């Protein structure tokens, strides 16, 4: 079973940059290397076989290269649509298997977030169910950290996240988190807060509420 | 003046299935025979018309260049006379063929573990081949299919690995 | 060359899921036809794949025994069936395939629009919509589309009528069963109590119509 590890796992570019993934793998492939396009919500798209052969009318730009054990994916100057994720596949093995992917995202300035932090409203806290929601608005890049702390309790686990794709005109994500806990637990405590650590926020920004409006 | 494109044949990436067998036409340009005859990475490399040794383009017209992969006892089926399977349907060479049969092992190249289903032969034919005549047809009969697939795994025996055969057949009409 | 699958299924754990595969403008009638699928977010598997000719077919040990594929040479479709489905299986499934002119089963030349697959022991059910309220220069508040289990949601704000600052998250399974994402948008504090902000959901899967005020 043959195992691919695609090397830089997110990659940010501007149109006309020149731009390689690479793809690697546990043993060698000689030269059995597919290379894919993917595009959120679309089937994916074949673009280089056998490491090198570029399938028809796909554009010049994309060229396969390397042989045996690593293997590359150049494209010499980047266009707006060749914002994708891109994958491998070898077919030297059995099961074929792909790699990972790259998504290749929009190279944008430093772009610190908005928090915002919600409490559950009454009408849902009439359910046994209490939900805490804390916003991160229209920040780049994407590495992004969120503490909750309950009554300066960290939280761990009971927390779960989204994010949207790259904004189309300020080229920027934005993440929901959301602490969800018992109506007792929820009830039981005071102090509800999060904690968002960006690139480019100098220091840790805490957004917080009390329950009842404390 | 320019240089004649044996690598593209020898050194290309994928080869033929022999029932589709490949064939590329060597027009005016000069290369060496001798450099594959020191080459030594072939197991078979077998004339008809004369030694290799002409050093040039010495005193030929046009060359073919057919290409192809069959399993490993099959390669001595690729020479003048022979009667089996490959011979039969899928590559005959005329009986005074006059060129060259080479032959090397390419297990580290087109066997797969799994097995590489992607090599073809022709299994029946309602009568054999003519030399150089060629049969792409995959018609089902009535109702059972014609082509086999190899399937090279490299741990069969180097009766059934992948053999990559070149065979070069030499015009001198002019 | 055209490949258009079947639609979309959900289907409880154990039970089996078919899907079809019809594949257009093929020149020839011998090509490789796979099955792949990607799991949420995640690698795409290759599953297996059958012969356009004899109908021989290559599965992947993963799910040996647990699939089948079906070529149906008269009406030029390709069938896939997954049994006993684990839940581990809910994922898009695409049929590839390609070569054409040269066999190859090695490289996907061309694929279907994909079909999404859900394994997951839950009953449709519409959301409950709940308000995300503000607090004190540019105010943010939302929606919440909790504990529902169709496959989608979609969102609006103030009958189509906002459009700049909306964002609305892809959904999140709960380990209840049941997908839950919210909807925001960021306003101008200045005009808050003047302005009224209703988002506009819909789920069509369970027929359902909510449309739930936000205010402070
Ligand atoms: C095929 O290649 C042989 C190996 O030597 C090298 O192979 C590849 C990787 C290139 O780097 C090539 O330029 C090198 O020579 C050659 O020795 C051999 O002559 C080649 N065959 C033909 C017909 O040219």
């Amino acid at each position: 079973d043959i195992q691919m590890t695609q090397s830089p796992s997110t990659l940010s570019a501007s149109v006309g940059d020149r731009v390689t993934i690479t793809c690697r793998a546990s043993q060698s492939i000689s030269s059995w290397l597919a290379w894919y396009q993917q595009k959120p919500g679309k089937a994916p798209k074949l673009l280089i076989y056998d490491a090198s052969s570029l399938e028809s009318g796909v554009p010049s730009r994309f060229s396969g290269s390397g042989s045996g054990t690593e293997f590359t994916l150049t494209i010499s100057s980047l266009q707006p649509d060749d914002f994708a994720t891109y994958y491998c596949q070898q077919y030297n093995g059995y099961p074929w298997t792909f790699g990972q992917g790259t998504k290749v995202e929009i190279k944008r300035t430093v772009a610190a977030p908005s928090v915002f932090i919600f409490p559950p409203s009454d009408e849902q806290l009439k359910s046994g169910t209490a939900s805490v929601v804390c916003l991160l608005n229209n920040f780049y890049p994407r590495e992004a950290k969120v503490q909750w702390k309950v009554d300066n309790a960290l939280q761990s686990g009971n927390s779960q996240e989204s994010v949207t794709e790259q904004d189309s005109k300020d080229s920027t994500y934005s993440l929901s988190s959301t602490l969800t806990l018992s109506k007792a637990d929820y009830e039981k405590h005071k102090v509800y807060a999060c904690e968002v650590t960006h690139q480019g926020l100098s220091s840790p920004v805490t957004k917080s509420f009390n329950r009842g409006e404390c | 003046t320019n240089l004649c494109p044996f690598g593209e044949v020898f050194n290309a990436t994928r080869f033929a299935s022999v029932y589709a067998w490949n064939r590329k036409r060597i027009s005016n340009c000069v290369a060496d025979y001798s450099v594959l005859y020191n080459s030594a990475s072939f197991s078979t490399f077998k004339c008809y018309g004369v030694s290799p040794t002409k050093l040039n383009d010495l005193c030929f017209t046009n060359v073919y260049a057919d290409s192809f992969v069959i399993r490993g006892d099959e390669v001595r089926q690729i020479a003048p006379g022979q009667t089996g399977n490959i011979a039969d349907y899928n590559y005959k060479l005329p009986d005074d063929f006059t060129g060259c049969v080479i032959a090397w092992n390419s297990n580290n190249l087109d066997s797969k573990v799994g097995g590489n289903y992607n090599y073809l032969y022709r299994l029946f034919r309602k009568s054999n081949l003519k030399p150089f005549e060629r049969d792409i047809s995959t018609e089902i009969y009535q109702c059972y299919f014609p082509l086999q697939s190899y399937g090279f795994q490299p741990t069969y025996g180097v009766g059934y690995q992948p053999y990559r055969v070149v065979v070069l057949s030499f015009l001198l009409l002019h | 060359v055209q490949l258009v699958q079947s639609g979309a299924e959900v289907k409880k754990p154990g039970a089996s899921v078919k899907v079809s595969c019809k594949a257009s403008g093929y020149t020839f009638t011998t090509y490789a036809m796979h099955w792949v699928r990607q799991a949420p977010g995640q690698r795409l598997e290759w599953m297996g794949w059958i012969n356009a000719g004899n109908g021989n077919t290559k599965y992947s040990q993963k799910f040996q025994g647990r699939v089948t594929i079906t070529r149906d040479t008269s009406a030029s479709t390709a069938y896939m069936e997954l049994s006993s489905l684990r839940s581990e299986d809910t994922a898009v499934y695409y049929c590839a395939g390609g070569g054409g002119r040269r066999l190859q089963f090695d490289y996907f030349d061309y694929w279907g629009q994909g079909t999404l697959v859900t394994v997951s022991s839950a009953s449709t059910k519409g959301p409950s919509v709940f308000p995300l309220a503000p607090s004190s220069g540019t105010a943010a508040l939302g929606c919440l589309v909790k504990d529902y289990f169709p496959e989608p949601v979609t969102v609006s704000w103030n009958s189509g009528a906002l459009t700049s600052g909306v964002h609305t998250f892809p959904a999140v399974l709960q380990s209840s069963g049941l997908y839950s994402l919210s909807s925001v948008v960021t306003v101008p504090s200045s005009s808050l109590g003047t302005q009224t902000y209703i988002c506009n959901v819909n789920h069509k899967p369970s027929n359902t119509k909510v449309d739930k005020k936000v205010e402070p």
